[PDB]
């Protein structure tokens, strides 16, 4: 059940991520086996604080997909030693690409939630302060979503107050459309 | 040495 | 200057913990402080005897 | 090493390349030193992935090892330089114990930008082991040359690593693939479009061959995204409550529409060029004397196209204010439709420091150097060097770092013009930049009544009776007026009444003039 | 065995040996990168012993020194002082070179040359192409107080080891790359027409097809020049001036090579806007073939600071000094100087660097002829810059049309009937025109149509006053 | 208030208590902090014995 | 030396005024901390910012 | 360079002094030590700050 | 306080030698202070007639 609940306002946006992230969940499966479409791998959305993103950003994968959602805070996956840091994203993905082998075709679309993601990932060519490689699990996430193995029947949500600081690499469609 | 801390364990429970 | 840097750095880990069960190697050397004294004790009062 | 065959189009992003690379890399190996390595950059990467992945598809017959990212590392010393002997030790085995030289190992590493700092010196203070690159460059070449096997890279910024690792030996070889070619991006949809185009339910009335034209800039993904939208739009037209219910319906063709509306909303490309802030209107011909400017313009525009005597052309278009100037350059430089024309204005260059704003300049005519040739328009000259004659004042750096760059030659065998307007030649004359420019155009105000009502009509803002009230009592004052104001006071006064133009509009006409 | 560089050669050898033959600890030599490095530490130390042991060491001279490549680093120096201590009724020498140039190995390097116990008798040279990188402990007193026939031999290396390219072009051609890097093309020779989708074709001849410098075109060079662009047409004489004036500023430039008490010689030569100096100086100095010759041109330093500009001007003017002669042009400098007539402004420091310039002199023997552009003369009368300089040259306009026809009989623009039309007039006006202005004209008269060509000519060479 | 008005102990962070020269441990202390009173509504629902935080010079 | 006026002035932000932050928040921070005395000793008083000298943190 | 004069004022404090401050609180300060004799060298005596050679510091 | 030791100084740096004595001399009953030279210590040129405006608004 959606049932048009909670989120209040911005009609207009909601429909047009609903039709343009969620075309290739509601269709039935023959019609895109004509095509070679794949699964979008993730969204982003931002805006000024206090605007109800968060709001949405529960709504959408708490109620709309069957499957319990993945939150990360923003920070939360770094600590101090080494492949730790990426050690921890691939805990997040384990099970979506796990299941991927197995079942190709579909899968319990397991979801994952950046939030704040500004302070987590910015452009690799920037240390000032950090004087450490760390700030690059980026590497790490982008060569992980599409990566050499493509994974389907996945989706992630960014969220940020500022939208500029990002490396738009992973920007890019396809990995952020 | 953990050709010889899994033989501190072992050859030690043989002990 | 008019600088100021602080700065962090990160951990190398130390090796020789393959997994935990290497402790158990205590756990034995427990067990030849447990399976010792009753030799002797037994032994000097079974010659008392 | 090549065990079976394959076919080119997979990437569709060029051939040339390709090919090149192929040439290069491969001859050594199939059919001197043998190849050990690539590496290659593209800024979005934009399909480095495909490229990779269908070259490890046709020459391997197995998989080769992949890395995500810093994998590598692990919190225990050496664990992490362990993963690494982990991939090499197969192959070296195999070259000395089977001894064949059967290379078809060879790994993918992705982003050799996190793993290696330059030295180790990039991010200063830093564990001993917290970069290596010693060791596996020691591995690779270090204690023998290894020939038998091929490492790959992808950096999406190459410049981190660049220095010191690329050296010749290790790897002296270095590639980068750009973003497509109109032709390119042809072949690129081309392929997105196959699966569907080979199915007759999409597509119909597609003109791929305008869509590509109508990406100026645009790389890779976006144009695939916008068949995902493309498609997602016409997905939509049928999802319909809670339940949101798409019925079967295997009737949905994309069309241009989709396409069209999903052009301009969901993508955007990483560098554009418009000409609508600058172009309101357009221009209407008020007369021969906007045809005679362009006459003599494209005059010299060809001038500039055929002739190698004089790789620079030195002109202005000086004019009194509000008189249709800057549109004008716009539309001249469209006609020329050079490969590389920009528009500098001081609006970008807006609270800067002086220095700063020549040193945006010298970018843009560097970059135009860089072409064959180009035409670059620069306007408001005296807002850009900040003239004012109260008394007078102006930023004397920007002064020259316009005025020589007028006077030089860009490298031998390639031509280019610059073009420049103001609102006032004088000052120009007594500051001695205007001898510098070789030719002068006098774009000229509304001199006379006649060619205003013409004005008027092609503008059709005022029916025939009202033009006649004005035909009797406008003409005489032989106006000093330029054109733009013109457009501003015609709605000044249309917002009164469409009664009761005139009382606003005549009378609020006559303070201009005189 | 070392061409040329005898006497750098001559003195070096007599002060670190004549002590040998407190001891000098070490000697170091920095040298242009190409300088044959390689020969000469290897001819020095065979010249000091007959047998000494040639001890080579690799490039990679720091680690981490945390206990690992700290000892080795201290290792090489321990095995030397072993004999030291062993022999002491006797001098003893051994020769430890480093070819090419972290915390502890700088601190532990320094220790061993010098220490509480002395650790002399032995030396230890280090040879390098730039000195910014090395330790600042050995500068000071006390511690440390393209070869195209060797780029021939790279071929005989590289190139013997496999319908050939010429035997020549590829070792004078070096001025883009250098041989050391110079590996990837020669291989790819093969490559070069192997790639034709080819059970073999008929093998090959080592043939050499565009193997020359394109297929990795990258590589260090260091040519620094581009002197041709400044002079897109050759100049033309025209005139009795034109001779003249090239007359007598090569006549300067020969009798400074016999002068005595001017090794700087400073002309100005001026003439108005749109007549070709420019070219002209760099023709004049092309003329007299010199070691070296560089060129202080604006577009160069666009917009830079004025403690850059002048900056620059010594940065190339000193490489001018190190030179034994060479010729410097200056042009443009009402544009040099930032200057302005609505009021009167311009950059002081750049004049001032510039004038102290003119009569500074070169430091013992040397010699140069300074020449600079000037537009407008009168500007410099009032800024006392004329006196310092010395026969200034003014270079006319044109002022007759037998000068005009002439020129542009030299060019070819006209045809000789159209040229009868303009010809009709030769005195009929008068003419202020200069070389520039006037060849751009004739391109977009020429550009018109051939009714209007002339026509459109003689109307706009009018516009400008005739 | 904190400590006498109301049934708690606040958890309360002297100016910078939280900052850590290793990275993330500095940020991790916030959540050791919340962590406390996350739980406890996690199983107790909406009803729950007050948490509270007491930031200083927090600028 | 320590601290300086933290106002966003003397440089950036000050010299590590997270510093005088701390210590004014530790010494009336929210725990009264009754029974100590500190000394303090300068050639250059006026530099020091208001937030500490007044009565009750140093009067 | 280390010990040319500080000045007070909010602004421009400078950009070394606070080496400065932790010399002369070794030299002359708690827990005073007679264990010690320092030589000071410079060629220029003027800039040194008047206090760091007050007597009992450098006397 | 001379011209004579002072040279070179940048206008702020002479106000703060300046401020300096005399805040030295407002730290005693009786203070006989002198200027010397003072054209020349407040840059003074009859030509283009220039000076340094602040030293002699401290003054
Ligand atoms: N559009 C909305 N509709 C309904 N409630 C809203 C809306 N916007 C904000 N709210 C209120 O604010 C909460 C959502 O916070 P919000 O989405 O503004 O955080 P945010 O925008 O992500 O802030 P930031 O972007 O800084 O993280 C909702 O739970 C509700 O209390
Ligand atoms: N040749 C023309 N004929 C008719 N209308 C024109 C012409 N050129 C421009 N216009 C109109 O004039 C407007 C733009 O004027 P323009 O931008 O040249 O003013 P401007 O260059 O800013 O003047 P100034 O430089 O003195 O401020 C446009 O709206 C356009 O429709
Ligand atoms: N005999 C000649 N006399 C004058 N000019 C000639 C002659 N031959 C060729 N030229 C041309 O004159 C042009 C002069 O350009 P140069 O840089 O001297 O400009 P300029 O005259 O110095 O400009 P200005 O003197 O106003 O600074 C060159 O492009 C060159 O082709
Ligand atoms: N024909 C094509 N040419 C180039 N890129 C393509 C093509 N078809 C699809 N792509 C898209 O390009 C993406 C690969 O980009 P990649 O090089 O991985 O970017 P990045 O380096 O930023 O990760 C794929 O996700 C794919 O969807």
């Amino acid at each position: 059940n959606f049932e048009k609940m909670g989120i209040g306002g911005l009609d207009k946006e909601f429909s047009d991520i609903f039709r343009r992230a969620f075309a290739s969940r509601v269709f039935p499966p023959e019609i895109v086996e004509q095509m070679g479409c794949k699964h979008v791998k993730g969204i982003l959305l931002y805006g000024p604080p206090g605007c109800g993103k968060t709001l949405l950003a529960r709504q959408i994968g708490k109620m709309l997909n069957a499957r319990e959602p993945k939150v990360v805070n923003g920070p939360e996956i770094l600590n101090k030693y080494v492949g730790e840091s990426e050690a921890n994203i691939r805990k997040l993905f384990a099970d979506a690409e796990e299941e991927q082998r197995r079942l190709g075709a579909n899968s319990g679309l397991h979801i994952i939630i950046f939030d704040e993601i500004d302070a987590i990932c910015k452009q690799r060519g920037s240390m000032a302060g950090s004087t450490g490689v760390h700030d690059t699990v980026v590497n790490q996430l982008l060569s992980k979503i599409d990566g050499v193995e493509q994974l389907n029947n996945i989706l992630v949500i960014g969220m940020t107050n500022r939208p500029d600081l990002i490396d738009e690499a992973l920007l890019r469609p396809g990995r952020l459309e | 040495a953990l050709s010889e801390i899994e033989t501190r364990h072992s050859e030690i429970i043989k002990l | 200057m008019a600088e100021d840097a602080d700065m962090r750095n990160e951990l190398e880990e130390m090796q020789r913990r393959a997994d935990q069960l290497a402790d158990e190697s205590l756990e034995s050397t427990r067990r030849m402080l447990q399976l010792v004294e009753e030799s002797k004790d037994a032994g000097i009062r079974t010659l008392v005897m | 090493n090549p065990d079976w065959n394959f076919e080119k189009m997979g990437i569709g992003g060029l051939d040339k390349e390709f090919s090149d690379i192929f040439r290069r890399a491969f001859a050594s190996r199939v059919f001197c030193k043998h190849v050990k390595g690539i590496l290659l950059y593209g800024p979005p990467g934009c399909g480095k992935t495909l490229l990779a992945r269908q070259i490890g598809k046709m020459l391997n017959a197995r998989e080769p090892k992949v890395v995500n990212g810093p994998e590598i590392l692990n919190k225990y010393v050496g664990e992490s330089e362990a993963n690494i002997r982990k991939l090499f030790a197969d192959a070296e085995e195999e070259q000395r114990r089977l001894g064949a030289n059967s290379g078809l190992h060879i790994i993918i590493f992705d982003e050799i930008d996190a793993i290696c700092k330059q030295r180790g010196s990039m991010a200063g203070s830093t564990g001993v082991h917290d970069t290596v690159v010693n060791q596996l460059l020691s591995k690779i070449d270090g204690v023998e040359q290894l020939n038998n096997i091929l490492v790959i890279g992808m950096t999406n910024r190459p410049d981190l690593i660049d220095e010191a690792l690329l050296r010749p030996g290790r790897l002296e070889v270095k590639m980068e693939i750009g973003l497509p070619d109109e032709k390119g991006r042809l072949q690129i949809l081309h392929i997105h479009t196959a699966r569907m185009r080979g199915h007759q339910l999409l597509s119909a009335d597609v003109d791929i061959k305008e869509l590509a034209v109508e990406t100026k800039n645009f790389s890779g993904a976006e144009l695939e995204g916008l068949v995902r939208a493309a498609q997602s739009t016409a997905m939509n037209r049928h999802i319909i409550v809670d339940m949101e219910k798409a019925e079967s319906l295997q009737v949905t063709r994309g069309d241009f529409l989709a396409s069209l509306e999903n052009d301009i909303k969901p993508a955007f490309g990483t560098n554009q060029e418009d000409y609508a802030s600058y172009i309101m209107n357009g221009i209407i011909k008020w007369g021969d004397p906007v045809t005679r400017v362009l006459d003599d313009g494209e005059l010299l525009v060809q001038q500039t196209k055929n002739s190698d005597r004089t790789p620079l052309v030195s002109v202005l278009l000086e004019g009194p204010p509000h008189s249709g100037k800057t549109a004008l350059a716009a539309k001249i430089a469209e006609e020329s439709n050079f490969p590389f024309i920009k528009i500098c204005s001081p609006d970008k260059m807006i609270g800067f420091s002086e220095t700063a704003k020549c040193q945006a300049m010298k970018k843009i005519f560097d970059d135009a150097y860089k072409s064959q040739l180009s035409c670059v328009v620069v306007d408001d000259i005296e807002r850009l060097l900040d003239y004012v004659p109260i008394g007078p004042r102006f930023s004397n750096l920007v002064l020259q770092a316009l005025l020589v760059l007028l006077k030089k030659a860009p490298p031998q065998g390639r031509k280019l013009l610059i073009i420049g307007t103001t609102s006032r030649k004088d000052v120009l004359q007594e500051m001695e930049m205007l001898n510098a420019f070789s030719t002068t155009i006098h774009v000229p105000n509304i001199a006379t009544g006649e060619q205003l009502l013409e004005a008027l009509e092609l503008l059709g803002n005022f029916k025939d009776k009202e033009r006649t009230t004005i035909a009797q009592q406008v003409k005489g004052k032989k106006v000093w007026i330029g054109i733009k104001k013109l457009l501003m006071l015609i709605e000044m006064s249309l917002q009164m009444d469409p009664e009761y133009r005139v009382r606003k509009f005549l009378a609020l006409l006559r303070e201009e003039g005189a």
